[PDB]
């Protein structure tokens, strides 16, 4: 947390802003909490916070949650697309429902994604994620 | 009812039975409305034109009857009534969250919003609007009318359509329409206007008590009010059942000029204007030959007019401009484009509203717009026109006709035509940049201007001044000028010029000639694309193969782009340059030499200072004394209460570069790169069913023109946008 | 100009450009050292480019020298 | 000036405008020549 | 009706063959015949330099100063010269197809020939100079009408 | 041959002087009804009884007036094309077949053949500092 | 002028023969499949350069290529002036 950088409590340019803060949103405490709520990382010359990415808990927190926020639902709609794609070509109408939604179908499997990582590590070791490089016929070259 | 929409590909036979890949996406929505595609049979054709004009209709009502709403709930109006100087008029209230919360355009009275630029309160200055509600019912009667012709349409499609003969009787069509549509309706809105219009209109001159001022049905029968004014206008003395018209010299007058209690004209002008045209074009529209036995044949009369180098004239015209519509299409689309732009070019010199020329805001938004969309279709109607040329056409009833004259010798008119083009073109250019060298090279003598060597055009001069004097010999029943531009005085109204003579001095020979200049080769690549659409002198199968279509091969050396729309593209692109360049010249003038302030001595003191006699000669100087002026605020132009609408100009650039993106580059590199993504997904297991291919040359070509210009337009619309609010 | 337009426009009107010199008196004197047409398409795409790297590399110099030796 | 001759005034020309005449004139006979000699 | 079919590229228009123009187009030195290609030269030279030297003689950047007039002169000189140049070096290079392309109803001469193109640009040559100095000598005196005063 | 010509007055799509100093191109046939008709060089005109002179200046436009305009709406099938040197000659394309057929004779010419696989063809390897391409097996 | 490549895919459809408007192809004897004449080109003097041909050669790999190539003149390069 070096490189010169003040703390956001005691950076006195900091609370400068805050005074007059341009309270945005319909409530007058909206800025103003939001600069008390910037008191626990660091700010600089500029004013402003720059945010510190390690592991190191002065900082850890305000990126990896979000960061694992992000895994997590990510991998839940491409599980439930790639499962979705899966279970319609089981029909034999196949180009038909391509643009016409199964709902009644389509919900249960949005609805059953709520497992999707540790299962997905099954497959792993299954091996139920992969075809095998001469099985896959798409010929290059 | 309902079991029919979601079966798409109804209307063709090919696209209805699946989407093997992407492409059958595309053609979706490409062959939804020419139907004329569909089968051989005309009354379907007719009947499915009339519900869509229906549609479009009511389309128009409502999004008229919705602004309505907005100005009466949400517009500061009526407190703008009581001024309309002090108060900037403002519309769609901005809502209260996060992002949008700075933007209150607050134009006094605490009344924040959008401060808009339409100028409907001015049609509300002269309609004379007092309270909101009456404009509420308007809303309504706008919507029930959308709604009820558009019941109309499904009704006259589904229950009772018309027949095949109900469509080609032109004759009835302009009688009908030119008599009863056009004489009627303008007669009518006359009729308001004297009744209520100029009433308002002299109870605004001194704060009347605007509510307080009677409604119409205190003048329907009540005619004391009515005979306060106006003597004659006591009923009307009726004296036309006298035939004598001297009475009514009250109302009934001709003044022709500027009113300065109004900021517009004398509309009683208008009022009589609109009697004398509605009689006018009845009597004209009465001509044509119908059910009575009386009247013009009227393929008679295009056969008599022939002669020596006519051939034999304009024989055999009818079978085009009936059985084909293409051709109508084209014609009317053209006309309407002049029209519109004569139009811009007309409203700035007589305002025809109240309080115009002093709301220095409205002026160029409203005159741009209509010139723009003035060669946007005027293009689509030589469009038009070349599209009839490859489906609608005639080997048997086209022999040595005036048509046919010109298809022989096409070769000499356009290689003189690719002549004039050439010698205008550089004759204007290279001159100007003859004169940028000598001003860059210390050789100031060599320059043109007034101070240099000479050039005037005395025409222009001499056509302005006979039209200076007009009024007692030329127009004895006339009071002053038809406008001050030419001649007159300076008239103005507070310290802020309404109208004065224009100067044209040596800039202007230049400008003019390379208008005429672009407009030569536009028409060249959209002449030369209609004569050369059918056969050219390399590939005698072009109509024998359509007019949509890339290339021919590497035949040749290379035949790429030689369809017609390609034409029309190059074209468009040219009269983009024009309309812009156009645009420029407009705007820096009104705002060099005609719009600023005025002192007590009636000084005007113009915005930039006459900037043309000074740099306006030179390249550099172009960039320099305009876009400095156009762009030095809108870098700062955000970041408080009314400025923080940080425009899409910084935005349009992006735009720009992703659309010049699709023009240079070909195809099969990208269904390369497709098909390496589609090897990595199919080894995920991912593959999509539906194979994805790259666009079509023809389809990325279009896009990539679309996305030109709509970035060019969005950012100078930006431009002079944030220039007008600088100042307005 | 040499990028968008392509070939199979270009070529129209040299046809008619020729049809000229073949009918007017007093200059159909001359003839012609070698039959002209239109450019060859590579070679367009070779010029356009030409003309695009010359345009960009004149101004960004001459910005560049001219701001460090005037503001230095 | 400095301490050369005139030379700098007048031999621009001759290069710059004459050389390139003959250049180009002896270039074009070129281009044109008969067979199977040339010059 | 077309010169020889009406089917051919050429039209019957009232302007490449009305009497009047054809009569005054065949009697111009480059096609009136009983004279030589030299004074076709001649003529054509005479002609050429007695016009153009104006286009420069008050228009060139010495245009006020109190000599421009021996100054277009021998603009005028080198202009004409290097015509020449250009005319003799395209006969050095001539005989590819060797005619002229015809429309006027006869062939013109047998001015269409190498040594007769040398000696048309001799005589060019010679009346160019020729007109250039006569029409010098005109401008001379600019009171060449004061003298007169008419 | 014959000598007479279709209705046409006139037009500028005509000849040149590459024309009648390099090649002409002739076609003929038998249109015993004179219908109007289109022509390739802008304009149109209407065809004569019996033998119909068609001389023109390149080939392609005899080939789409036989093809798509002839049999394909007229049904006229003899329409005989020949080319013309710039000496006065008169030379011999067509019918290289008699009867248009595009199929059939009783043996044709055997002029060189190629019946080669494609996967193994030559690479610029193999064939160096020769004259020649993948044509050679 | 250009080059022309004949393969043994040719079904014998015959659709190339009827789409160059260059007269560049005949159908000689053959023996092999049920085509029995297969395509080939006697007068490539006349190519154009156009390859509408193998547009119309429904084959897989169309049976038909044309090797575009260097030695052009007035009939290749196709003027009418
Ligand atoms: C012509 C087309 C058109 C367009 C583009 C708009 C656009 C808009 N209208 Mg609107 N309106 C229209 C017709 C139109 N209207 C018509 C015909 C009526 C009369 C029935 C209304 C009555 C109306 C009301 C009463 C309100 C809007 C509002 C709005 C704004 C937010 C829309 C919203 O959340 O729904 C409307 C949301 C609510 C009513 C809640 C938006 C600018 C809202 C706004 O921001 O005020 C201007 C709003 O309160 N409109
Ligand atoms: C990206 C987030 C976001 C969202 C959800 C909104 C949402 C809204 N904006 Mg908005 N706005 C945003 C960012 C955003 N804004 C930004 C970044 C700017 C530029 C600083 C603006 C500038 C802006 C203006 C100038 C206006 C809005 C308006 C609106 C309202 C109607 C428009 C709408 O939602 O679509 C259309 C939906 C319907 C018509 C229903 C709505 C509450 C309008 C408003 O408040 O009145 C309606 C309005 O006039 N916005
Ligand atoms: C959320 C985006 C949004 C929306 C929905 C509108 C909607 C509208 N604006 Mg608007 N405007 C916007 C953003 C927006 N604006 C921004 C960012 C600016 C710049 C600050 C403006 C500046 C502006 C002016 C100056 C004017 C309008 C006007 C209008 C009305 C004309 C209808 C119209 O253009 O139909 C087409 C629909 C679209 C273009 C969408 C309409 C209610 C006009 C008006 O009120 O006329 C009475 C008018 O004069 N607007
Ligand atoms: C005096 C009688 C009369 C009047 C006033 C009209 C009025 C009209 N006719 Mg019409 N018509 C008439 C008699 C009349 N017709 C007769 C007798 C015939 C039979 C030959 C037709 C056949 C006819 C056809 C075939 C069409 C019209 C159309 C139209 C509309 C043109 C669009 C327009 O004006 O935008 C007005 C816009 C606003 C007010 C906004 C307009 C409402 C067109 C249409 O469908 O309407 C859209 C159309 O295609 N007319
Ligand atoms: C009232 C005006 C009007 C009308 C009714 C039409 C109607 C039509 N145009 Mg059109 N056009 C217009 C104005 C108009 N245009 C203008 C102003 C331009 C110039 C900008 C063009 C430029 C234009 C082109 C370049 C093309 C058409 C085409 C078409 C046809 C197919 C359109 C379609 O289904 O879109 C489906 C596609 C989308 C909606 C996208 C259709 C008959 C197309 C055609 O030839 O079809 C016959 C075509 O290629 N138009
Ligand atoms: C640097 C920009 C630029 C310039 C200088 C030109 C110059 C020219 N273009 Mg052009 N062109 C350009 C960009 C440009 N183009 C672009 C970007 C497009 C695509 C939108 C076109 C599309 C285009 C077409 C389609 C046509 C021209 C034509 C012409 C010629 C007009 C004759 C003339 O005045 O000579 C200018 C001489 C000097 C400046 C010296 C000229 C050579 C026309 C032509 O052939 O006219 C004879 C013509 O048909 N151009
Ligand atoms: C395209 C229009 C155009 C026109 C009308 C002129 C006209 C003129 N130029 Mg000019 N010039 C032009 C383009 C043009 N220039 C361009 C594009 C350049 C390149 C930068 C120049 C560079 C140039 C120089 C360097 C000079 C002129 C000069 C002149 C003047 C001498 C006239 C002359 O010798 O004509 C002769 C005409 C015939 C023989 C016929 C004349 C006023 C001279 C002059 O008087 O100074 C201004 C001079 O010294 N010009
Ligand atoms: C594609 C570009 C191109 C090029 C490089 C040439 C090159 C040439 N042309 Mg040429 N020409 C062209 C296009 C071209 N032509 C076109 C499009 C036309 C139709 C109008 C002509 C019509 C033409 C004629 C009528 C003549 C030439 C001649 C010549 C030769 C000497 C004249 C000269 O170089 O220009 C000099 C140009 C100026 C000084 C200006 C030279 C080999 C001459 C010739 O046969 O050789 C002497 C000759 O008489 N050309
Ligand atoms: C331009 C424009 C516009 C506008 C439009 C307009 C403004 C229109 C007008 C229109 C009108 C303005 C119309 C009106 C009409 C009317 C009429 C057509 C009338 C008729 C009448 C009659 C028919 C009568 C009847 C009767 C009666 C009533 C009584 C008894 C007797 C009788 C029967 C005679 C808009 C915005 C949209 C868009 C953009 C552009
Ligand atoms: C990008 C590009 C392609 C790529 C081809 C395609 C089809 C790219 C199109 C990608 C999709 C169709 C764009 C979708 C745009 C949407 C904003 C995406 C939203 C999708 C999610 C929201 C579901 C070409 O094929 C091409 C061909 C010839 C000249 C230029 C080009 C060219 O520039
Ligand atoms: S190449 Fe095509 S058209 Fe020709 S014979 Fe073979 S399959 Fe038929
Ligand atoms: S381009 Fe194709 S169709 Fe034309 S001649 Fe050559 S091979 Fe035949």
């Amino acid at each position: 947390v070096g490189a010169g950088l003040v703390p956001c409590s005691e950076s006195p340019e900091f609370i400068q802003r805050a005074a007059s803060a341009r309270n945005t949103t319909a409530d007058p405490n909206s800025g103003q909490k939001r600069f008390e709520r910037y008191a626990q990382e660091l700010c600089g010359p500029e004013g402003l916070p720059h945010l510190i990415v390690d592991g190191r808990l002065n900082h850890a927190g305000d990126f990896l949650i979000p960061s694992i926020l992000f895994l997590y639902i990510a991998g839940w709609i491409g599980w439930v697309g790639r499962a979705y794609l899966q279970e319609i070509k089981k029909r034999d109408n196949t180009e038909l429902r391509e643009v016409i939604i199964d709902v009644p179908t389509a919900l249960p499997l949005m609805l059953s994604g709520f497992t999707w990582p540790l299962a997905a590590v099954k497959e792993l070791l299954s091996g139920e994620l992969v075809a095998k490089d001469d099985e896959i016929p798409v010929s290059p070259r | 009812s309902f079991e029919k929409w979601g079966q798409p590909g109804h209307f063709d036979r090919t696209l209805a039975k699946g989407p093997k890949t992407t492409t059958w996406i595309w053609n979706l929505h490409a062959l939804a409305h020419d139907f004329d595609t569909h089968t051989s049979d005309l009354e379907d054709i007719s009947r499915k034109i009339f519900a869509a004009h229906f549609g479009q209709l009511a389309v128009i009502f409502l999004w008229l009857s919705g602004m309505e709403f907005h100005g009466a709930r949400f517009s500061n109006y009526e407190a703008w009534l009581s001024d309309p100087i002090g108060i900037k008029p403002s519309a769609q209230v901005v809502w209260p969250i996060v992002g949008q919360d700075i933007l209150n355009a607050d134009v006094g009275g605490g009344f924040h919003g959008i401060q808009i630029t339409s100028g409907l309160f001015q049609v509300w200055r002269a309609a004379g609007f007092t309270n909101s509600f009456q404009l509420y019912v308007t809303a309504i009667g706008g919507l029930v009318a959308a709604a009820l012709m558009l019941f109309a349409g499904w009704f006259h499609y589904h229950k009772r359509a018309p027949k095949l003969e109900w469509f080609q009787n032109a004759e009835s069509m302009l009688n009908h329409h030119l008599a009863g549509l056009l004489g009627l309706g303008c007669l009518s809105w006359a009729g308001h206007q004297i009744h209520v219009a100029l009433p308002v209109n002299k109870l605004l001159d001194a704060g009347v008590a605007p509510k307080d001022i009677p409604l119409p049905h205190e003048f329907i029968l009540n005619n004391s009010l009515m005979a306060e004014l106006y003597p004659s206008f006591a009923k009307g003395l009726t004296p036309f059942w006298t035939l004598n018209w001297g009475q009514y010299a009250d109302f009934l007058t001709f003044k022709g000029g500027l009113n300065p209690v109004t900021g517009g004209l004398w509309l009683t002008d208008t009022a009589h204007h609109h009697l004398a045209l509605a009689v006018l074009f009845i009597v004209a529209g009465h001509m044509y030959r119908t059910n009575w036995g009386i009247g013009h044949s009227i393929k008679e009369i295009l056969e008599n007019h022939k002669g020596p180098f006519t051939g034999d004239g304009h024989k055999g015209l009818y079978e085009n401009m009936t059985t084909s519509w293409h051709a109508q299409l084209g014609t009317n689309l053209a006309m309407l484009g002049s029209l519109t732009i004569i139009v811009a070019h007309h409203m700035y010199a007589m305002p025809p509203y109240p309080y115009l020329a002093t709301d220095y805001a409205t002026a160029l938004s409203i005159f741009t717009h209509h010139m723009w969309i003035g060669g946007f279709l005027i293009v689509g109607g030589a469009a038009h026109a070349t599209i009839f040329m490859v489906r609608d056409y005639d080997p048997a009833v086209n022999q040595n006709n005036v048509l046919d004259r010109v298809i022989r010798h096409r070769d000499a008119i356009i290689s003189h035509l690719n002549w004039v083009c050439m010698f205008l073109g550089f004759h204007s250019f290279g001159l100007y940049i003859h004169n940028d060298t000598m001003q860059a090279l210390g050789r100031p003598q060599d320059m043109f201007s007034d101070t240099a060597i000479q050039l005037q055009p005395v025409f222009a001069q001499f056509v302005q001044n006979i039209h200076t004097l007009a009024p007692g010999s030329t127009a004895p029943n006339a009071l002053e000028p038809v406008s001050y531009a030419f001649g007159g005085g300076v008239v103005a109204v507070g310290g802020k010029i309404a109208m004065m003579p224009i100067a044209l001095g040596t800039a202007d020979f230049m400008i003019h000639h390379i208008h005429a200049f672009q407009i030569h080769v536009t028409v060249l690549i959209l002449l030369k694309g209609f004569l050369f659409a059918r056969n050219s002198r390399l590939i005698p199968d072009k109509a024998n193969l359509g007019f949509r279509f890339p290339c021919d091969g590497p035949g040749r050396g290379g035949t790429c782009q030689v369809s017609g729309w390609d034409h029309v593209f190059l074209g468009l692109f040219w009269m983009f340059n024009t309309i812009a360049i156009a645009v420029y010249h407009f705007s820096w003038k009104m705002q060099s030499d005609v719009w600023g302030t005025i002192d007590p001595d009636g000084t005007i003191a113009h915005i930039t200072g006459g900037n043309f006699a000074m740099s306006a000669n030179t390249i550099n100087g172009w960039l320099r004394d305009y876009q400095w002026a156009q762009a030095a605020q809108v870098i700062q132009s955000y970041g408080s209460a009314l400025s923080a609408y940080g425009l899409l100009f910084l935005g349009a650039h992006f735009v720009w570069a992703f659309s010049l993106m699709f023009l240079f580059s070909g195809r099969g590199y990208w269904q390369e790169l497709i098909e390496s993504i589609v090897w990595a997904h199919n080894k995920l297991k991912v593959a999509p069913t539906i194979q994805p291919r790259a666009l079509s040359i023809i389809q990325g070509r279009a896009v990539g023109v679309a996305h030109y210009l709509l970035g060019a337009i969005v950012t100078i619309w930006a431009f002079f946008e944030a220039r007008i609010i600088s100042v307005g | 100009m040499f990028l968008i337009s392509w070939r199979g426009y270009w070529q129209e009107l040299i046809e008619t450009l020729v049809w000229a010199h073949e009918r007017t008196p007093l200059a159909s004197l001359v003839r012609w050292k070698d039959k002209p047409v239109a450019m060859s398409i590579v070679q367009g795409r070779l010029v356009g480019l030409a003309h695009f790297t010359v345009g960009y590399v004149l101004t960004y110099a001459a910005f560049v020298i001219a701001s460090t030796a005037g503001k230095f | 000036m400095f301490s050369a001759s005139f030379l700098p005034s007048i031999l621009v020309p001759l290069t710059g405008l004459v050389f390139p005449a003959i250049a180009m004139a002896l270039l074009l006979i070129y281009v044109e020549r008969e067979d199977p000699s040339g010059i | 009706p077309s010169r020889r079919d009406p089917q051919i590229g050429n039209l019957e228009t009232p302007i490449n063959n009305s009497s009047l123009v054809k009569w005054f187009i065949n009697n111009l030195p480059a096609y009136r015949p009983g004279i030589t290609p030299l004074r076709r030269g001649l003529e054509v030279g005479m002609a050429h330099g007695y016009w153009l030297l104006g286009p420069f003689a008050k228009l060139g950047p010495l245009r006020d100063t109190d000599v421009a007039n021996i100054a277009g002169l021998l603009a005028t000189l080198g202009m004409v010269v290097i015509s020449t140049l250009a005319v003799s070096l395209y006969a050095a290079t001539d005989p590819p197809k060797p005619v002229a392309t015809v429309t006027v109803p006869n062939p013109p001469d047998t001015f269409d020939t190498t040594e007769g193109w040398n000696t048309f640009a001799s005589g060019f040559l010679i009346g160019g100079v020729g007109g250039a100095v006569v029409a010098y000598f005109i401008l001379a005196n600019i009171e060449l009408i004061q003298n007169i005063f008419k | 041959l014959s000598g007479q010509t279709p209705i046409f007055g006139g037009s500028t799509g005509g000849l040149l002087t590459k024309a009648f100093r390099e090649e002409k191109y002739v076609i003929t046939w038998t249109s015993p009804k004179e219908q109007v008709f289109e022509m390739p060089t802008g304009g149109a005109a209407i065809m004569r009884q019996g033998p119909n002179k068609l001389e023109l200046a390149r080939k392609e436009y005899c080939i789409a007036l036989g093809g798509q305009q002839l049999r394909a709406k007229f049904r006229i099938t003899d329409y005989k094309i020949y080319r013309v040197y710039p000496n006065g000659e008169v030379q011999y394309l067509h019918p290289s077949d008699g009867v248009f057929p595009e199929k059939v004779n009783e043996g044709r010419q055997k002029v060189g053949y190629v019946d080669r696989n494609i996967g193994k063809n030559p690479d610029p390897a193999k064939l160096k500092f020769s004259g020649m391409t993948t044509y050679n097996a | 002028s250009h080059s022309v490549k004949i393969y043994d895919t040719c079904i014998g459809c015959t659709q190339c023969v009827r789409a160059c408007p260059t007269d560049v192809l005949e159908m000689v004897p053959w023996d092999g499949c049920k085509a029995g004449q297969i395509a080939a080109s006697p007068r490539t003097e006349d190519c154009v350069g156009c390859k509408r041909c193998e547009t119309a050669c429904p084959t897989d790999f169309l049976s038909i290529r044309v090797y575009l190539s260097n030695a052009e003149t007035t009939r290749s390069m196709g003027l009418a002036y």
